């Protein structure tokens, strides 16, 4: 179990750690976030009371150092900051836990959710989309814009998804013009999988990052990417088996964590009816079609 | 983006561009088989590929055999069209490759924008007009060629025959969809406009009569009034 302490909690902000959320008031003595599960990613994040635009955060893992929160007036907004002093640091978490001003992560043991929602998330491959090699952690918000949306304007702020476009060169090959563009089964096993990510589970890792930056942030780029991974498979002949079932998983869950009340900007109408009535893999995602319809009917 | 009423002239500047007609590709009879069941067969086609400001067509024959086993014709037609036009495009020289394609009917888009990857500074784009380029197998001389041929073939044709000597393309292009919407609604009746003085000659090396400036505006003005004639028996007005 790990910690998070706080220095200090100096405006009203509402706070959230991987799908939980608290209230803070301005000058409560709040200083930090306990009993946080290791073994997975987590992230941390912000929403101020005075400003209900920009929800920002930090992604993490203990196991990578000792992280703690301060707030800086001069850019307004609560930083993720690093203690090297590992003697100085579980001191102040000891002393605070003494004085119990922390909240504790609030983990039923039935729940696998986060667990589901991350399976396939590293922080290393994490680092790779926010480059800021100088902090073991990532910054993300709301407004930051992916390379392919620049491309279509600052780099140090990019989220750098890989690329995915079904009009490209990269996507078709010259001769199989048709074959490739109804069926993507080239560009997701040979260009994608083998080629640029390797594995199944690095992809399916960038497919669930973006799908929670899109879920915490509202970032629309990183709603984009994660509904172009989702069309990338559903629209391909051959995939692997244990990748289908595998999906169904991955988003059966990720549609039943989101916000009932967020549906119509986070869900892309296209997108999912193709997956689920339209493409090559409609009887493939038993569980992610029934849990669509149940809860989500009039999308479709 | 989509073309129509408000940006139509651009047609005529002196950009190259292109109209990708695909109507004609793939062109069945349906007939019914011994045992009572219905069956289509394939007769020869063309894409009709058409410089507006020029008149150059460039009428790709389309051979029964290009079909032969193969499924979801009619949308693989759509690729084979996307194919056609790209190989043309290559085929020319760089100064005359367009620098907008503009197709007909939007479901030749995806299709042809991926067959064109290697030219992205080509524009495709669809249009909201209505053009009537179907009718283009009304022209005597296209469908006759069209239905002769026992290879894939080009064919090149000004389909403004001789008319730019003196009147300018806009005029030309209006007079064109002119007799097509004329030729579409109903053929008979704008074939019999057209044919109807014994004495006035289709050039060997051109599609429609050798009217004089006069004799154009009376064929204008009849083909006018056709297109009015079968609007009202329509929708009884």
């Amino acid at each position: 179990m790990n910690t998070v302490p706080f220095t200090s909690a100096p405006i009203e902000v509402t706070i959230g750690i991987d799908q939980y959320s608290f209230n803070v008031k301005e000058n409560q003595p709040f200083h930090g976030i306990k009993d946080i599960p290791i073994g997975h990613v987590h992230v941390i994040h912000f929403q101020h009371a005075d400003n209900s635009s920009m929800r920002y955060g930090y992604w993490f893992d203990c196991r990578m150092g000792n992280f703690y929160i301060q707030y800086d007036p001069k850019d307004g907004l609560y930083k993720m900051m690093e203690e090297r002093d590992g003697a100085k640091f579980e001191n102040i978490v000891h002393n605070f836990k003494e004085r119990q001003m922390m909240v504790s992560y609030p983990k039923i043991d039935e729940d696998d959710t986060w667990y589901n929602l991350t399976e396939f998330v590293q922080m290393d491959k994490i680092r790779k989309i926010v480059r800021k090699d100088e902090n073991q952690f990532s910054y993300v918000d709301s407004s930051m814009t992916t390379v392919q949306e620049n491309e279509l304007s600052d780099p140090a702020h990019s989220l750098n998804y890989t690329v995915i476009n079904f009009k490209s060169r990269e996507a078709i090959r010259p001769g199989h013009e048709m074959e490739d563009f109804l069926d993507k089964s080239y560009y997701l096993n040979t260009v994608m999988l083998q080629g640029i990510f390797k594995n199944s589970s690095n992809y399916f890792g960038e497919l669930q990052f973006a799908f929670l930056n899109a879920m915490f942030f509202g970032n629309y780029g990183s709603s984009l990417q994660w509904h172009a991974m989702i069309e990338l498979i559903c629209s391909s002949a051959t995939v692997p088996k244990h990748m289908l079932d595998k999906l169904d998983e991955i988003l059966y869950y990720q549609i039943k964590t989101l916000p009932e009340q967020y549906s119509d900007i986070l869900l892309n109408e296209r997108v999912w009816n193709i997956c689920l009535y339209s493409s090559f893999q409609k009887n493939s995602l038993h569980n992610t079609e029934k849990i669509m319809e149940n809860k989500y009917p009039e999308l479709l | 983006g989509a073309m129509n009423s408000s940006n139509y002239a651009e047609l005529f500047n002196n950009d190259i561009k292109l109209f990708v007609d695909d109507t004609n590709v793939y062109r069945v009879t349906v007939h019914k088989t011994f045992e009572g069941n219905v069956a289509t067969k394939a007769i020869n086609g063309c894409i009709f590929t058409l410089n507006p400001k020029t008149g150059h067509l460039f009428l790709k024959i389309i051979h029964t055999s290009v079909w032969a086993g193969q499924k979801r014709l009619s949308q693989l037609a759509k690729w084979k069209t996307a194919e056609e036009v790209s190989a043309l495009v290559r085929s020319l020289p760089k100064e005359e490759q367009p620098k907008q394609i503009i197709v007909t009917r939007k479901a030749m888009l995806d299709p042809l924008e991926v067959h064109m990857l290697d030219f992205p500074n080509i524009a495709i784009r669809p249009t909201e007009l209505r053009l009537p380029f179907s009718a283009a197998m009304s022209i005597d001389k296209l469908s006759d060629v069209v239905m002769k041929a026992t290879e894939p073939q080009m064919v090149l044709f000004n389909i403004y025959d001789d008319w730019l000597d003196r009147i300018s393309s806009y005029t030309a292009f209006s007079r064109l969809t002119l007799l097509l919407r004329a030729l579409k609604t109903n053929e008979e009746s704008a074939k019999m406009i057209l044919l109807s003085d014994p004495t006035i000659t289709i050039k060997s090396y051109h599609l429609w009569p050798s009217f004089t400036d006069e004799q154009w505006i009376t064929i204008e003005s009849q083909m006018r009034d056709l297109i009015l004639t079968e609007y009202g028996r329509k929708y009884n007005v």
